[PDB]
């Protein structure tokens, strides 16, 4: 069984900037291409399952849970409920201008405990391979940084891949989440063209991938920096407490300031 | 030690 | 991630290092498959078990956690000492030392245990044997004994070679080792590694990378736990907000900040594997 | 912000359109010999 | 002619054919569906592609490894004409058609609504009394189309003018197969007899797709009823509901797991007896072909496995893989505790008695004797052997066997080598 | 005296099914022979019972045969046993009652 989370990020900002640009790619465009995506991961097996979730910069939003034009059932009722769960989200939605930075660990963290318990619900007859498909577009915030940690090392737990399928903003934790995790993490160049990478890359799954010739990942930056300056350095001191980078010795930390002594 | 020989492990008719 | 462990095997009176303080899971996994194979013969010695591990653990800097985990199995063992005396030395090495006993409450470890700080637990079932380890993967609580220090720490970057073996470097690993095309290094070393996080060969200084440090953040970030509500309380949410499910049972619960509604599967989950609360993350 | 949030809310008059409005040969091979082994997107 | 799968179906098709099968409704998804795990991810990337790729892409985009699985499903997909090199195009008619299968592109009163166990168990019904017809049982559901059609399908013939029809060798090897290989090989009988009697198959199979989700379709969905695979409550209704089983079609065992799912009932002695935990005869005949029935009760029966028996079955075409199946896969719960489930012992007899049953190897030929040389005796030899004509050869005793069709070749051969004179 | 299209000999006619015979782990056939399912929750008192009551015919691991006998109801009458306390006992053990030939018998 394989199970495919598609995490858009329907940020307004980014993407009423995009159409204010009078970009040539859309969010409509862009949610259609992942309807033909999930359309396309189910068709491919019987077993097949697929969840979607968009986020907001107030909040994310799960798009997905006759015969009258003589086509199946699902196919038509998953498109229909995806548009009107996306369209309910961007209908229902504050104005703030204050708060821009785009969720994303909070999204990552449902369809992980939504995994968990298709997990459980699934029979054990059959084991079930989940992936999330991120694809990023808006400026992420370091608030998110523990909170996407702890999500990152949950999936690598739980196995669950994070394929990274950026637009525009790069961010240095998620191109580590796919890494950490086994995913994949790509920036197309031509957004127009999303679905081709979306179809060639990232709907292959983890038995596919491997018998499969793709692009080697990115080099991944794994920065380390000093809590008072933020500045990347290759020796920093931690302490078994705080267990913080600082920048020097110091008799006291400052995030905790314990009594250590000089040595 | 002692385990049993092939021919007491395995089916030898010819299926 | 930043832990080392080891492991001793201790049999006909002696105590031999399995494999010495590491950081690869996989090296000790391998000599425990191969140890499945020992000739488990004699009688064990836990005076030249602790001892060993004393005469190794004693070098150890102030500010790491130094301990032992215990396993034993024949409450008879042979020793060439008072173990009062080794049980002292323990307590000043602050050696935290805690005994798993199976079948048998023994009398030594009782008092080993306990005067050390440790504890002392017995299997009961196969689930309490799980549950018993698992509960030692926890870090140790700090006793009021033990006092707190830095550590000098090095984080390097892992480096390739710029295009399909060009403007490489050829080495092997420090870890008959192979060529390496990337790896990290140190900027003290200046040798290649393979594999992260481990101490330098050389310098004696410890190698990371920051992702495995916020493995651990959890433990300075406890998730506060969520109220329970068995009974519908007439929660107009009929789905589960983390699963997204009609809760099946009554048994439910709802978040102490953001107010969120979860089933029991998900609030496990969320405090077993997530460690956060989805909605508090807004 | 403000016309970004308005401005979706309008881009957002359009929905479900044509595959063959959506996609073409000219864009999907630009992107599969990006990803050829001499393509831009192909490092080796 | 054991037509063990779907494949060998497949490469029954021409592309006069293939293109008016490759229907928007159901053949796309059916096919797409069913090709390999390789072959589903190229067809759907080159779906927007309107120009052809050169092979070596395609090969360069697989490993060393897994590249014989990537060879043999181009070759599958090459066999099927999906596309054309023209140097990978698919065919107009299949990206368009797959393309409009993606979104797509019909409705009344309310009908019954019976209840899916119900739908099912009158279509299990409906294929044991088939089965019940099948059999030697002394009385059984008729039909001239239903007997003829099993007659046609090879699995039943009439020895006599005007006796009840006797089962044929298939027809026994038949009997014993699973539900669902059991029914497959019907579908496909029926299906090529179809195209024989006139039905156009590219209709009824799409229409057979579409179910797994004209006259000539009201005709065959009438037959359809009849085999219990579609439920109408009145031969009026325009609409129908299909069966389990025919939404099962022709995913086979691998789809939604095997017909294992149910419940166990033989249970099987050292001493060769059986105890079968039924009430339906069917089992029952079925147990009878290889057993000997000693004594029945009211919700089992006792029977033992003889020489006599299982050698009678053996002569009359059946197998000891398909007797050791049959029990297999109704073995009682009880005893698939054991490992194997069914005794080493009554394993290696039942085998060890159809291979006493064929100890002798019969085959037709036509010998040559007293070769004035070995070396045109090795030439003649060479010759036979190029020909693939040759059924034995003892060159120390320099002497060799040919079939008889071969043997009019090295017969014309021989005269023209002696006509060289 | 009653046989079904094939050699098996059949019973309906001479003995019903009761109500949880799927408890009941012991068949009675009209000529003396009887079942035992070995894997049964009671086969220890069956076996038991039917040593005392009847003559073993087989004891393969899953299901043993027996068959009575003059001389297997004497054993059973020597032990004490009344003739309506190994009826009561094998009706109460048979799945399918006890066919008044046998009882008779
Ligand atoms: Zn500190
Ligand atoms: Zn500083
Ligand atoms: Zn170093
Ligand atoms: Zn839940
Ligand atoms: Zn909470």
């Amino acid at each position: 069984l394989n199970l495919l989370v598609i995490v858009v990020d329907a940020n307004p900002i980014w993407w009423g900037k995009q159409a204010l640009k009078e970009s040539q790619f859309t969010l409509s465009k862009c949610i259609d291409a992942v309807m033909v995506l999930g359309n396309s991961h189910l068709f491919m097996n019987r077993s097949n399952k697929l969840a979607v979730i968009a986020s907001h910069i107030q909040e994310s939003r799960f798009l997905y849970p006759g015969s009258k034009d003589g086509k199946y059932e699902l196919l038509t009722s998953a498109n229909e409920v995806i548009v009107e769960e996306i369209k309910d989200l961007m209908t229902k939605s504050d104005i703030k201008g204050q708060h821009t930075e785009t969720l994303l660990a909070g999204s990552l963290a449902k369809a992980l405990c939504y995994i968990h318990r298709m997990n459980k619900e699934v029979k054990d007859n059959q084991e079930m391979k989940s992936r999330i498909l991120v694809i990023k577009a808006a400026e992420d915030s370091a608030l998110q940084y523990m909170n996407f940690m702890n999500v990152i090392f949950a999936a690598q737990k739980q196995n669950i891949l994070i394929d990274a399928c950026v637009l525009d903003s790069d961010s240095g934790l998620l191109q580590q989440a796919c890494d950490i995790t086994g995913g994949l993490y790509l920036k197309v160049p031509q957004m127009p063209s999303l679905l081709q990478y979306l179809l060639w890359v990232f709907l292959p799954d983890q038995d596919q991938r491997s018998q499969l010739i793709l692009p080697p990942p990115v080099h991944v930056d794994y920065r380390a920096a000093c809590f008072c300056h933020r500045n990347l350095i290759e020796i920093g001191y931690v302490c078994s407490v705080c267990l913080s980078i600082f920048c020097n010795f110091s008799p006291i930390c400052t995030t905790c300031e314990t009594a250590f002594k000089i040595s | 030690a002692k385990e049993r020989p092939i021919w007491l492990r395995e089916s030898t008719v010819q299926g | 991630p930043i832990s080392q462990i080891g492991i001793i095997v201790t049999k006909s009176k002696r105590a031999e290092k399995l494999t010495e303080l590491s950081g690869n899971p996989r090296k000790h996994i391998t000599s425990l498959k191969k140890a499945v194979d020992m000739t488990c013969h004699g009688e064990p010695s836990l005076y030249n078990s602790l001892s060993i591990a004393m005469q190794t653990l004693k070098h150890m800097p102030g500010h790491t956690s130094r301990e032992v985990l215990i396993i034993f199995s024949s409450l008879t063992t042979c020793d060439p000492s008072n173990i009062y005396d080794l049980i002292k030395t323990l307590k000043a090495a602050k050696i935290r030392v805690s005994v798993i006993g199976l079948s048998a409450e023994v009398r030594v470890c009782t008092v080993l245990a306990r005067e050390t700080g440790g504890t002392y637990h017995v299997i009961l079932d196969e689930s309490h044997y799980k549950e018993l380890l698992t509960h030692h993967v926890s870090p140790p609580p700090a006793s009021s004994s033990s006092e707190c220090s830095l550590i000098r720490m090095g984080f390097p970057q892992h480096t390739i070679a710029s295009l399909s073996d060009q403007d490489a470097k050829p080495s092997f690993s420090m870890a008959e080792p192979g060529l390496t095309l990337g790896g990290y290094f140190c900027p003290q070393c200046r040798a290649k590694y393979c594999e992260l996080p481990v101490e330098c060969k050389i310098c004696g200084l410890t190698l990371v990378s920051a992702p495995h440090l916020a493995r651990s953040y959890h433990h300075l970030f406890p998730l506060d736990a969520f109220q329970e509500i068995p009974l519908e309380e007439y929660n107009g949410e009929r789905f589960c907000y983390g699963c997204q499910g009609e809760l099946k049972d009554q048994h439910v619960y709802v978040c102490a900040v953001c107010q969120n509604v979860f089933c029991v599967d998900c609030d496990v989950f969320v405090h077993d594997s997530l460690h956060c609360c989805p909605g508090c993350i807004h | 912000i403000i016309n970004s949030f308005q401005s979706i809310r309008q881009e957002m008059e359009a929905y479900t359109p044509k595959l063959t409005q959506v996609l073409s040969s000219s864009a999907a091979s630009s992107t599969i010999t990006a990803l050829s082994p001499g393509g831009a997107l192909m490092q080796g | 002619l054991q037509c063990r799968n779907l494949q060998e179906f497949l490469g029954g098709l021409s592309p006069g054919v293939l293109d008016r099968l490759y229907g928007h409704p159901a053949t796309c998804l059916a096919v797409f569906r069913e090709l390999p795990s390789l072959a589903k991810n190229w067809v759907m990337r080159m779906l927007f592609l309107e120009q052809p790729l050169p092979q070596a892409a395609v090969a360069l985009w697989v490993k060393k490894e897994f590249s014989k699985a990537q060879e043999e499903s181009t070759g599958l997909l090459s066999g099927l004409r999906i596309w054309h090199t023209q140097l990978l195009i698919l065919n107009p008619i299949f990206r368009q058609n797959l393309r409009i299968a993606l979104l797509g592109g019909q409705l009344g009163p309310d009908k019954h609504a019976r209840d899916v166990p119900s739908l099912d168990k009158y279509a299990e019904e409906r294929w044991e009394v088939v089965l019940h017809f099948m059999v030697g049982s002394p009385s059984a559901a008729v039909s001239q189309d239903l007997a003829q059609l099993l007659s046609q399908a090879g699995l039943m013939k009439s020895t006599e003018p005007g006796e009840p029809p006797c089962i044929t060798s298939a027809g026994f090897q038949f009997l014993l197969l699973d539900t669902p290989a059991q029914l497959w090989y019907f579908m496909l009988q029926y299906l090529q007899t179809a195209q024989s009697r006139g039905m156009d198959l590219v209709e009824i199979l799409s229409f057979l797709f579409q179910l797994s989700f004209s006259d000539s379709l009201l005709n065959f969905l009438q037959h359809l009823r009849e085999f219990g695979l579609v439920f109408q409550r009145k031969r009026k209704s325009r609409r129908y509901y299909p069966t389990r089983l025919a939404i099962n079609l022709s995913s086979g065992v691998s789809g939604a797991g095997g017909t294992v799912h149910q419940p166990g009932f033989i249970v099987v002695e050292t001493n060769y007896r059986l105890y079968a935990y039924t009430e339906s005869e069917l089992q029952i005949a079925l147990i009878a072909l290889f057993s000997e029935m000693l004594y029945r009760f009211p919700n089992m029966v006792v029977a033992q496995v003889t020489r006599e028996s299982v050698q009678q079955a053996i002569a009359s075409g059946i197998t000891a893989q398909q007797i050791i199946h049959f029990l297999r896969t109704r073995a009682h719960p009880v005893m698939l505790k054991q490992t194997p489930v069914l005794p080493p012992t009554i394993t290696d007899q039942i085998r060890l008695w159809e291979l006493e049953r064929d100890r002798l190897r019969f085959t037709e030929g036509v010998l040559y004797n007293q070769f004035l040389s070995q070396v045109d005796f090795e030439l003649l030899l060479a010759h036979a052997r190029e020909l693939g004509v040759l059924v034995f050869e003892n060159s120390a005793k320099r002497l060799m066997v040919v079939t008889p069709a071969g043997h009019s070749d090295v017969k014309r051969f021989w005269k023209r080598q002696k006509h060289s004179s | 005296t009653k046989v079904d299209e094939y050699g098996a000999k059949d019973y309906r006619l001479q003995m019903p099914l009761k109500d949880d015979h799927t408890s009941r782990p012991l068949w009675v056939a009209p000529d003396g022979h009887i079942f035992l399912e070995a894997f049964s929750p009671v086969y220890k008192y069956a076996q038991d019972f039917l040593v005392a009551i009847a003559e073993p015919v087989c004891r393969p691991t899953h299901v043993h045969e027996y068959k009575l006998t003059a001389y297997s109801l004497y054993a059973a009458v020597s032990v004490g046993l009344q003739t309506s306390d190994i009826t009561e006992y094998l009706r109460k053990l048979s799945k399918t009652g006890v066919p008044d030939g046998i009882m008779q018998f």
